[PDB]
Formats: C-alpha cells, structure tokens, sequence
C-alpha cells in the first residue's frame, strides 16, 4: 500500500493456534450459548448457556456446597480434568461461593448423561446487583453483548457435552480465561 | 533482527524485524504486538526446554480488558490477529507494528485509520533523516 | 480537523484541532484531554441516536484515581477543566492539549510548569522541520 | 502567552455540565458533609455526613439486613429512585453488606420526615482497619482530606433532604460515582 | 537543574540532572527512576516539616508488580537500585535515566541491552540537532 | 562507557537506606524463611516460614477469631507494635479472616517464650485454590519462587524472634509491604 513515494503500508497476520492449542479456550455461538474447551485433543466440552427455563429444582436436586466434584460422575475418565475446567469457569466468572447464590447440580440418579450446574441469576434470588455483575462478566469472558441487551427468570447453566466443533477457536477468549485462572492447573 | 518462524504467521513467508523497532517494545509502553511476541518467545523457550504461571507477565491485562470493552461497545478494538507497520522499502527500516483495528467483525479499512499510518510514516522518515545527520 | 461545539467550551468560540495532534490520542498513552473528547463524542452520538455502560471505556480509571490521590496530598493534579496546548500561530499546527494542573484550589501559574510547555514547544517545532525536509 | 518568536501558549476551558447534567453527581460542603444529587431536575438530595453524634439506637431503630428499600417510606413518589441512589452511594463506598457493620435506619413510626442510614465506623464496632478504608473511600469519592486529618466514636449518616443548592456541581465527583457504579441504573 | 544529595547516592558525588530530562517524568509515562525521585522529594519535604499515606501516589503499583513478576520468572527486571542514562559529555545534556535491569542476581552487561542505550543515544543527538535548527 | 564519539553511557546507584530506615521492611533468607522488620532500631523481628511440620494443635491451642491481639503476651513492652506488624503481614497476604482457614496461635500458658501463629494452607483444609493464592502472595511479597517450585501438609508459621541481622534489608520488599498497607500505622 502506497503511503508515500518511499513508504509502504504493510501488515502481518498472526497464527496463534499452536501457542494456544493445549490450553483452555472459549467460544461464542450466540449471545447466550458458549463452549469451553480445554484443548484440541479433548472430546468433551462445557456448554455455558443463559436460559430462561429451569432445569434443576431445589427439592429434587443436589446443591453445590464445597462438593462440586461430586456433581461429575466417578465413572468418566476425565472427571478430575472436567472438575478442573469447571473451577476455571467459576473462577473466571469471579464467583464467590460463600455469598453468591448456591449453584444446583443434577441428582446422582438422573437418567440423563450430562452433568448440569444451574445458577439462579434472577434479581430476586440473588443479592442486589448480582445479575448485572454476572452478565457483565459473561460479556467480558465470552465477548457477548447480553448485558447491553434488555418478571422473567434467568439462569446460568453449565452442562457437559461431546465436542462436535460447535465453535471456531478464539485465542482472545483463551487469554481471558487464562488471565482469570493464573498460576493454576486443572484439578 | 528478530525473524518470525513460518508457523507463527499465516503467510508462511519469513518476516525479520529490525532491532530498533523491536527495541521500542522494551519501553514503558504496553503494546499488543509486543505481548504477542512475548508469547511466541515463551512458547519457543518452552519447546526448547508453564504458560499459566507466566501469563500475567507475558500479557497486559489492562490492555486486553480495554480492547474487549471496546469490542462490546461496537467501537474499533484490537483482536490480536493482524498488525500493520510502516516499512520504508528502499532502506528496509520499519515502524513498530500496531494492531489493525477491527469493528463489526471486519478489519478497518486503511482510510479509516489513515492518520495513524500517516504520522507513523512521517516519524519514521524523520528518524532516518537524523541518522544521516548523526 | 475535529471542531469542538459552542456548548462544549465556556469561551463559545469555535476551536478546531488538527488531525495529527488528535491522532496522538489513539496511541497507547492514556490522557485527560482525550478522555474528555471521548465523553463529548459519546454524548454527541447519544444525542443523535447509556453513559453508565460506556464509562469504563470512555474514562481511564487509573488516571482519574492518581489525579485525585495527587489532589488529596496537596500536590498539583488534573481536575479536568482547563487544558493547555502549544499552538504555532503562523502555520496553525498545535500540540495535543495537556491538563492545566491545579494546586490549592488555584490553577498553576505558567512559570510553575514552564519546562512542560518549553520542551513541548520544542518538540512541535522539531516535527515541523522534519515536514519541510521530508 | 508568548512562549517564543513563533510559538504561543494557549488554553481551552471545558464546560461539561451538559454531558453530566442527567447523571448522578456529588459535591463537598466541608470535609464532613457531602451532597449526592441524581440530576439537576431532582428536588431531593442525599446528605452523607461524618458525625460524632449518634442519631439511631439499635434497640429502638431498624437494621439494614437485605431490606434497604424498606428504609424509605412508600408514600414518596421517588422511593425507587432514592433507593437506587442509596445503592449507588453504598456501592461507591465499596461496602460489603455481608461482613461490614450493620447499618441502622430510622423507625417506621418516626415523626421526623427523613430517612436516616447510620453506619458505625468506630474502630471498636467494626473489624480492624474498616474505619481507615471507609475514610479513605470518602476522600476518594468526595475529595475530602478527612482520612489525613487526625477515643471518640464516628458515624456515617446518609439522610435525605430537599435540594437547596448547597454546593456547586463537580463533574469529577460525577466521574468517580459513575466509575464505582458501572453498567447499572437507579433501582 | 535537580541536584541529588550526597546521601541519596552510594557514590557520594554531586549529580545534577538537567530540567528537560526531569521534565520527561511529568509525562503520562510511569517510570522507576521518576518514582524514586518522588520518594526522595517526599523525604526531603518530610525532613523540612506520612509515607504510608503518600505511598500510592509516589510509587506506581502496577510497574512494581510487573517488575516483581519478571523477577519471579527469571526474566530481567528492575530492582530499583541502579539506573543508566545517556550523557552527551561535551554539552552535558543527558537522557532520562532508565533502570539497569538485573537477571539472576547480577546486573545485565552493557551489551545485553545494547539496543536500549543505542536508540536513546540516537534520540538524544536528534533532539540536540533540532535545538541548533530551532 | 563509550557509546560513541560524543556519547557516553553513565549510571547512578541509589542508596535508599535513609528513606526506608524507619518503615517496615522484609527480606528473604531462603524460599521458605522470611524476616519482617519494623525498622532498624527494632530489636524484634517476625519470622514467616513455610513449614511441613505442625507446631500448634487445635485441641490444645488458641484460635484467632477477632482476637489476634491476645496472641501476644501483655508483658512485652512492644505488644501493640508487634500486633501492628502482624496485621501488616496479614493484610499484605490479602488474608480474609472471615472465610480463610482460621489461624491458630500458641496457648497462653506455653512455656516457650515465642508467639506462634499457624495457618493451615494445605489444599484439604482450605477452600480450593487457597494454597495457590497464598503461595503466589508469598512470592509477590518476599520475592520467593515457592509457588513455581513443586500428600504433604503445608503450614505458614509467623513466630516472633530477636533481630539478629539474619538478612540484608531490601527496599523493594519495603515498597511491597507499604503498598499492601496504605494509610495505616502500627497498632
Ligand atoms: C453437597 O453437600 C450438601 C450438604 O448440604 C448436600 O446437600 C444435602 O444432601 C442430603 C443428601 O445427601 C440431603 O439431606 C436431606 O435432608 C432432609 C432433611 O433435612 C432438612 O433440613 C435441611 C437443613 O438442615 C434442609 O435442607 C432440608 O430441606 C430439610 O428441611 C431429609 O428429608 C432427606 O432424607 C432423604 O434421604 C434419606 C437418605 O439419606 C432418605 O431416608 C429419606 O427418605 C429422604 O429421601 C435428606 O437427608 C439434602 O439435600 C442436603 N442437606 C443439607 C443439610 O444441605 C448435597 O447433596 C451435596 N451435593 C453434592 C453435589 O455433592
Ligand atoms: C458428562 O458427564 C456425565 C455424568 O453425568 C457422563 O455420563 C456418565 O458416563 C458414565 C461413563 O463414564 C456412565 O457410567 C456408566 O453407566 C453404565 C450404565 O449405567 C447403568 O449402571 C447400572 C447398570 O446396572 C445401573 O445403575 C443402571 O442400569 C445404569 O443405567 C454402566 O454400565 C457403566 O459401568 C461400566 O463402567 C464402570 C466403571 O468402570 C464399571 O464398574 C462397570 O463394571 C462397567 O464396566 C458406567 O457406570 C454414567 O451412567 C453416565 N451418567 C449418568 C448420569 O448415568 C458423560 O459421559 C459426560 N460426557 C462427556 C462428553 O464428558
Ligand atoms: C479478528 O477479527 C477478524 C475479522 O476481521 C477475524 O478474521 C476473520 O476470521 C474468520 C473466522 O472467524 C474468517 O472466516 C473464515 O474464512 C475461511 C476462508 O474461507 C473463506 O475465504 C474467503 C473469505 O475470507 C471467501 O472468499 C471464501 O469463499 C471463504 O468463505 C473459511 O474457511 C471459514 O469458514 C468457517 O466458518 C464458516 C462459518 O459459516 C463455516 O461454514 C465453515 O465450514 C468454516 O468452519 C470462515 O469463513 C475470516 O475470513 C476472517 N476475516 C478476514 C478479513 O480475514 C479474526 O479471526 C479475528 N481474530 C480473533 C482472534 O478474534
Ligand atoms: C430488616 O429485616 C430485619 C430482620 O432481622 C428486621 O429486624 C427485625 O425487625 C423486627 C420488626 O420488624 C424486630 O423483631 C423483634 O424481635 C424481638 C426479639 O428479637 C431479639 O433478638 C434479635 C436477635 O435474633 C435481636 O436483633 C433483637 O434486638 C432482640 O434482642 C422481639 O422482642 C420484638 O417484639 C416487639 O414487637 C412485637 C410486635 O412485632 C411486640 O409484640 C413485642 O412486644 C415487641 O414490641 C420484635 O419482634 C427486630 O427489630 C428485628 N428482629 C430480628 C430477629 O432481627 C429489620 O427491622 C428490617 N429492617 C428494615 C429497614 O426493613
Ligand atoms: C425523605 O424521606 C421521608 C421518608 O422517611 C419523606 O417523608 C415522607 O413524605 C411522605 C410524602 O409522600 C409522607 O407521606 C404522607 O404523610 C402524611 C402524614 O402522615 C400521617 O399519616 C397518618 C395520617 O393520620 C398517620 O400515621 C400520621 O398522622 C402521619 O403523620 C399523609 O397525609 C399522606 O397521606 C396522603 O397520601 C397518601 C398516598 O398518596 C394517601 O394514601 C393518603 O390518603 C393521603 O392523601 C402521606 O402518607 C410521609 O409521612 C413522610 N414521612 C414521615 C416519616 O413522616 C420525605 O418527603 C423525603 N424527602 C425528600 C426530599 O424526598
Ligand atoms: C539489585 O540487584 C543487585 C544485584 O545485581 C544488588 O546489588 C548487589 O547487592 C549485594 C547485597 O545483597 C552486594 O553484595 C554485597 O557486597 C558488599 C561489598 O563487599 C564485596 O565487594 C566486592 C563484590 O561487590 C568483592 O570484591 C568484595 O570481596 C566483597 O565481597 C559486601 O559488604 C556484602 O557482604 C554482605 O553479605 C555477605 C553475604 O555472604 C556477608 O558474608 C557479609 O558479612 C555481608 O553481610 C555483600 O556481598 C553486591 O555487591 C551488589 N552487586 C553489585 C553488582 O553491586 C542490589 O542490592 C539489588 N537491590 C535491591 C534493592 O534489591
Ligand atoms: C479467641 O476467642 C475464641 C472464641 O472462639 C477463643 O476460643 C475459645 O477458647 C475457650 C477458652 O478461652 C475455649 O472454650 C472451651 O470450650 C469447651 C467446650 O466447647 C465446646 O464447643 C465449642 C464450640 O461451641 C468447641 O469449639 C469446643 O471444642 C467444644 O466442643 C470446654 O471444654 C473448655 O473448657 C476448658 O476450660 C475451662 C475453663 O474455662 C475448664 O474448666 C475446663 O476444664 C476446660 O479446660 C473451654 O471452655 C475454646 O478453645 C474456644 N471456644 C470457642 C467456642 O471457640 C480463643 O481462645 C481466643 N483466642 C485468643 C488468641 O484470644
Ligand atoms: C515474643 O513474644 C513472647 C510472648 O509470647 C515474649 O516472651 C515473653 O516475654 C515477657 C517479657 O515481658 C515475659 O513476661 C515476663 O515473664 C517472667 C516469667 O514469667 C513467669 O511468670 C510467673 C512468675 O511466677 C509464672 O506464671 C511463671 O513462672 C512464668 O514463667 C516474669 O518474671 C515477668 O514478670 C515481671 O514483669 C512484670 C511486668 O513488668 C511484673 O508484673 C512482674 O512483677 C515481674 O517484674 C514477666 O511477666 C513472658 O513470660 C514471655 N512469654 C512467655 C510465654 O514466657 C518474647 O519476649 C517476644 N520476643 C521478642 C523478641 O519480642
Ligand atoms: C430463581 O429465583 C427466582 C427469583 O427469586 C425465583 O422466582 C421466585 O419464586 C418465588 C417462589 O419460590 C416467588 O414467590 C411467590 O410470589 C408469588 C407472587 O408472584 C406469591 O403469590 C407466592 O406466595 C410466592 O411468594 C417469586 O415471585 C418468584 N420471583 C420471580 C421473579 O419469578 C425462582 O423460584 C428461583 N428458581 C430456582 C430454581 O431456585
Ligand atoms: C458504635 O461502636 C462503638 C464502638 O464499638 C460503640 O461504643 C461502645 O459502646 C459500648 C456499649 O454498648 C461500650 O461498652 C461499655 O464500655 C464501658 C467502658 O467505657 C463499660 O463501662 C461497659 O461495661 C461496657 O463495656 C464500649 O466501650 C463502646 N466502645 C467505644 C470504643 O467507645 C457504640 O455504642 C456504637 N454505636 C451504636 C449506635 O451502636
Ligand atoms: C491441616 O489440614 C490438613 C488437610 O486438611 C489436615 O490433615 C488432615 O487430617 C485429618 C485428621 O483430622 C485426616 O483425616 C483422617 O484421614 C485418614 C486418611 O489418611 C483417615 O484414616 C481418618 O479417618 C481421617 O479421615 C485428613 O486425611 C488429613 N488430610 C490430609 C490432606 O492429609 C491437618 O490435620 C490440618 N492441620 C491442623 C493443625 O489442623
Ligand atoms: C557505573 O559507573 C561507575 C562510575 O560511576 C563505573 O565504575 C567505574 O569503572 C571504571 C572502569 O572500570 C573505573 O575506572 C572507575 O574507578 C569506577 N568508578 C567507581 C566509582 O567505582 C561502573 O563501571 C558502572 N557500573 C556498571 C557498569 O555496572
Ligand atoms: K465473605
């Protein structure tokens, strides 16, 4: 590009796949659904969705009270690594387990083969301002404009799923996820 | 100077950056190109001989956050893929690459940041003149 | 270049700032004049077509905090009202405006920051010389 | 101003009233009294004062335990907007309702027509260091040097009052108040 | 200009820094030399007439934290003891001192940051040229 | 150093002893042991050590529950100043007394003449991620690489001792300690 008689405008495009291939990354399918993947070789991903519908009931389901690891079935060979990725997501969301609304997870006897973690982000259930903080964190972590987008119940659901390439990899979501979880390993 | 490897760039053509521009990364300024080069250097050293422990040093968190907040507001932001530099063709001396801003899922047109590449070009030429006088 | 509106300034006289200085706002540097211009641009776009959602992007929180910490310590600080720039009258080329520091509820005298406007003036003249040589 | 043969020193003064006219702002009467105003049109302001005297007693007054909204009378037509401004003030002070001293507010049957919110910032009542944090936050938010200024108990009292132009508007206090409350609206 | 006192420096030699370089501290840039000078000025004022209340203003926390993160990673960092500046001997005009980086409990050799002092020298000479033309 | 025909490289070395002589400082003997010193004239220092061994048992020892001051014996003439330095260390470590593992301290009737404050930073005792945060804070505050260095229980012991010049003063550890405790004095 001719800036001047002797000067040219030049560009270089960066390929960061190899640098970020073995580290947790994130995507955005739409402003509601996001997939978190530890690395390319993993066949399992985690789906974070902002949903109006309720999937877990307090009466019939388990509650996350310092026992998040029990939400994942012992039989899966990636149980520890899955729980690690869940902790990566929660730490990335700046979640305070002491005071923020108690997450619910699926009953141990559930027929369905997905671990479901449900957080109630409705204004009434949470302390004032929690929905705003959580939505802004979702935008900061996944690139969504859900916070800017306009009583309806709102929930944050993290379910495990098979990696079927639901999203193109983004190394900036990877940088955000890594910065939130600094000096840590999956576990 | 610092030659980028084939796998680092999509183009697959060797790009060697002169030490003066790359020296400008060591200054107080926090950049997006310099951060990416730091990531590349860390990856190279790791291959020769951990990213979670070094991510804070390698990456500027404040600059990443401001770029994403620009992204969410439909303002031109840096998404860390393409970088533009002013390269004096005859001598080969070039400016420090700057992030090619993106808005609405499309890279900004050259005119849309014309001043940015105009002044850089002038500065580069000015520096060259001094080298002749010095 | 960028012409400020009548209501923006107390003086009510049109002030048009050239694109090179205003281009210097896009650099890594976080300024106080650039923040105020970003606020004015946001207000103009809002009138044509929300400040709480954009306040983080528009305003540098760290710079605001350091200025107030200077204020509380009876040190010259930037209170975001008056900004001084070096304007080469004949050509019309001017420096990027810088915050007129205030101490003890009074604007600093011109001498109290003489070096700041001395060196800045020199830089501007130097750049002009290069434009003639280039 | 004549810097040199060809160079002049020139200045521009900013009028930022119109940018900040419709957004919450703050002022400082003295290092103790501060007025928080939603916008020029509002006829009601909130007075934050650091006072030695005690206005609310635990035995005869109400306590703020997740029910701040009840402190404001239902009959006022700006009740929700007033509670919103109160939340702006508390969030700006980085108040942690879970652990920081329990605020007291006036009894429902009080003859006086002021909503009074009293926070005990004395060293004994609060956990160690709370008085320092609160005073530094007051200086950061209102421009006061109360923290630098030199056993006497202290209280932080937020009462509502009629806007009588007690102080000139400052758009820097407005910037600080907005930065503390980011991506939020009165409610 | 600004003369450092005998007790400030280990050499116990009077080192006077010209006002242009020291003026560069007032810019947006956060430095390590400028922070140390601010600490010295605060100490002098305290002697004439508190450090805990002023530490945030005097010291850049972000720069200190990034230097510590470099230290923990066995990367050259600034430990706030030695500072290198380029000093044109004949005129006496000098660049703003920059932190002499340290790695593995040893100061970097001059060659290990050669580019850093090369470009600064060039910049200094360039400025001097303009002063002759201006 | 001869940069060029007209240019020389020159250096200045800073002596910061006098600036930092009367303010709390810290040092690092090895990646495990650290000494915190109030000032040159103090004859007492505090030893922060990362130790596998257990010195305090919950059954026979006291627990720090808003009564840290009682851990130091009343008869020592610098007890308030010692407690102040302890609060400096805890604040520098970003310790959350409300939720982080309860510190233990020596029994009042202990024959040994040293105040011992024991924090259990083993992963099992604390909430997930606490050990990582505490080790990273120790590296940030004392310059240690303990976090980077690789079930064995881990403890953080702060004991008082006589200042025997166990380490050279470092004014950068002093800056870190002061920045952590900003706007406070020993008490
Ligand atoms: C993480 O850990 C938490 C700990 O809180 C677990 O939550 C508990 O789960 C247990 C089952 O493991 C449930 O306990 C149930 O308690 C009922 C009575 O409790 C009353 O009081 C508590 C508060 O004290 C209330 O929460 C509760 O609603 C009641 O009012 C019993 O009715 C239940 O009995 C059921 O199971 C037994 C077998 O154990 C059968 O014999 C009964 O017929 C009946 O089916 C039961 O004991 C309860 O859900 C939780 N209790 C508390 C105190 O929180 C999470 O399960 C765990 N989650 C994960 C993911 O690991
Ligand atoms: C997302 O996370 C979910 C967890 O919620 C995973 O789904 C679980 O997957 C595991 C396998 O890793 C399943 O466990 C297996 O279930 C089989 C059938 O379940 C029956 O088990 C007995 C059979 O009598 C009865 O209770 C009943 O009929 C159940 O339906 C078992 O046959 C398997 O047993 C085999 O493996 C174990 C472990 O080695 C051996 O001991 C056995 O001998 C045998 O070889 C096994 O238990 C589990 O059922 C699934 N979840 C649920 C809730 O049922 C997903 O895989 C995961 N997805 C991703 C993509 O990560
Ligand atoms: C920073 O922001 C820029 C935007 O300016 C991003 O660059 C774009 O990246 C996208 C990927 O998200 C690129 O789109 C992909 O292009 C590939 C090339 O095929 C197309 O080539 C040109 C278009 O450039 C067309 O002529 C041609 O017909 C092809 O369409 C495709 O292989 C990709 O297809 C994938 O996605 C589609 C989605 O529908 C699927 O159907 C496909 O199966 C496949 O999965 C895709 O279209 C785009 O070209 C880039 N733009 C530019 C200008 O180069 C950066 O990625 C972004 N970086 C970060 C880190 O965020
Ligand atoms: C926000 O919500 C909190 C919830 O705690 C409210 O605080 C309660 O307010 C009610 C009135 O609305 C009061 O309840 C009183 O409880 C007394 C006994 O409580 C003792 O123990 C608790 C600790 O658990 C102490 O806090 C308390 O001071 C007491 O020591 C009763 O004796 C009182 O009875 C009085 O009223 C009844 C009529 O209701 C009469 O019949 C009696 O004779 C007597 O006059 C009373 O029931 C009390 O103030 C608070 N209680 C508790 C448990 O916290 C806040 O008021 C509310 N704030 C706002 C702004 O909405
Ligand atoms: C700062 O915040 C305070 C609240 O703490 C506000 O003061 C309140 O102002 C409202 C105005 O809306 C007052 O409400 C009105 O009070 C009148 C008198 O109250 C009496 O009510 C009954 C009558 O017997 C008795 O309990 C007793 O005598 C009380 O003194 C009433 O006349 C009003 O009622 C009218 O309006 C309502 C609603 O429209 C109708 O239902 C009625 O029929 C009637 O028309 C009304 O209730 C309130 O009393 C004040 N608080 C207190 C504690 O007295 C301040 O205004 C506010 N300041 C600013 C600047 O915003
Ligand atoms: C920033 O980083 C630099 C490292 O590049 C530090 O500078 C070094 O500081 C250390 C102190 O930690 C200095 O070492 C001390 O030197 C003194 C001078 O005596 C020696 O002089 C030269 C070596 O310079 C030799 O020829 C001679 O024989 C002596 O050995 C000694 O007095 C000191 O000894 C002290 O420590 C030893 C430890 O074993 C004890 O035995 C002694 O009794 C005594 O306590 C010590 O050796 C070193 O010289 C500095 N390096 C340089 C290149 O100047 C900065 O201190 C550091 N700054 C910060 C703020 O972190
Ligand atoms: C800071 O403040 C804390 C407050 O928690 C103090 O911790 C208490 O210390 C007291 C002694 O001062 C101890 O109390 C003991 O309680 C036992 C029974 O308590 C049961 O229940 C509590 C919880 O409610 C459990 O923690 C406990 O383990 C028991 O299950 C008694 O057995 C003890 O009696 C002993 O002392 C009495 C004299 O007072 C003798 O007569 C007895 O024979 C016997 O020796 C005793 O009362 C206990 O350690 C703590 N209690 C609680 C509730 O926490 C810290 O001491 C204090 N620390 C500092 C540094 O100031
Ligand atoms: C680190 O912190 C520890 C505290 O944990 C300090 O050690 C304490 O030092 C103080 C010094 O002030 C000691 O207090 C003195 O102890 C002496 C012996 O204690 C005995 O007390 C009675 C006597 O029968 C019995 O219970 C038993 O025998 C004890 O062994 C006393 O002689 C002293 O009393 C004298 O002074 C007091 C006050 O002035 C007078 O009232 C008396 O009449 C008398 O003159 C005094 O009490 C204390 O004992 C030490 N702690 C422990 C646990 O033993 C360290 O000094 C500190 N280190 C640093 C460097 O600061
Ligand atoms: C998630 O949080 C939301 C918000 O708190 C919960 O919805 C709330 O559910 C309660 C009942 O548990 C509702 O209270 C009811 O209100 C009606 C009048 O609307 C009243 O007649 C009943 O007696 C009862 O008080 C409340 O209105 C409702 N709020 C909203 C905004 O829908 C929801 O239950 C939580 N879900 C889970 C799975 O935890
Ligand atoms: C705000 O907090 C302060 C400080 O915690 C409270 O003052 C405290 O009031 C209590 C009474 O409940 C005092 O306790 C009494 O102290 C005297 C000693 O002077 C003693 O004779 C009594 O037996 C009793 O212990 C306490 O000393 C006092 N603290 C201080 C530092 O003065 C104040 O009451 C709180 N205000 C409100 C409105 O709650
Ligand atoms: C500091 O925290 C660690 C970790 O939480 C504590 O070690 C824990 O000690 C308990 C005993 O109270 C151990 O429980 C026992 O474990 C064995 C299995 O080895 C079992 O036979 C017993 O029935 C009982 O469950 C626990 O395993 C152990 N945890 C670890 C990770 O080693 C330690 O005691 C704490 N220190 C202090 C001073 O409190
Ligand atoms: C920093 O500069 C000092 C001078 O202030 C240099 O020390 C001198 O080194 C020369 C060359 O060996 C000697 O002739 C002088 O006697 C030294 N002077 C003093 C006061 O020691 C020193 O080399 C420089 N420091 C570096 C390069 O780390
Ligand atoms: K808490």
């Amino acid at each position: 590009f001719r800036i001047g008689r002797s000067t040219e405008l030049q560009n270089i495009t960066f390929d960061m796949l190899k640098v970020f291939e073995d580290h947790p990354t994130s995507c955005m399918v739409n402003h509601s659904t996001y997939y978190v993947h530890e690395n390319k070789n993993a066949t399992w991903c985690l789906e974070v969705s902002v949903t109006d519908v309720t999937l877990l009931m307090a009466e019939h389901d388990r509650q996350v009270l310092n026992n998040l690891s029990n939400c994942v079935h012992p039989a899966v060979e990636h149980r520890s690594r899955m729980v690690g990725l869940l902790e990566w997501i929660f730490r990335a969301l700046k979640y305070d387990f002491n005071h923020d609304p108690t997450p619910l997870c699926q009953k141990q006897t559930s027929t369905v083969n997905e671990t479901r973690v449900q957080i109630n982000i409705t204004e009434g259930f949470g302390s004032h301002g929690f929905e705003d903080t959580i939505l802004q964190r979702l935008g900061v972590l996944f690139g969504s404009r859900i916070a800017f987008s306009n009583g309806k119940k709102r929930f944050l659901l993290i379910r495990n799923s098979t990696w079927k390439n639901q999203c193109e990899m983004n190394h900036v979501n990877s940088m955000h996820l890594m910065l939130a979880n600094a000096g840590r390993s999956s576990g | 100077g610092y030659c980028l490897e084939r796998w680092m760039l999509v183009t697959s053509d060797l790009k060697c950056f002169g030490n003066t521009a790359l020296a400008k990364c060591n200054l107080d300024h926090d950049s997006e190109f310099c951060d990416m080069l730091k990531l590349f250097e860390f990856n190279k050293k790791a291959i020769e001989t951990l990213l979670t422990h070094s991510i804070n040093a390698l990456i500027s968190d404040n600059l990443l956050m401001k770029n994403r907040l620009k992204e969410l507001l439909n303002t031109p932001y840096c998404n860390y893929t393409k970088f533009w530099y002013v390269n004096h063709t005859a001598s080969g001396e070039h400016s420090l690459p700057r992030c090619w801003l993106v808005r609405n899922n499309s890279y900004l047109n050259e005119s849309e940041f014309r001043n940015d590449w105009i002044i850089e070009s002038d500065h580069l030429l000015s520096e060259m003149l001094n080298k002749e006088y010095i």
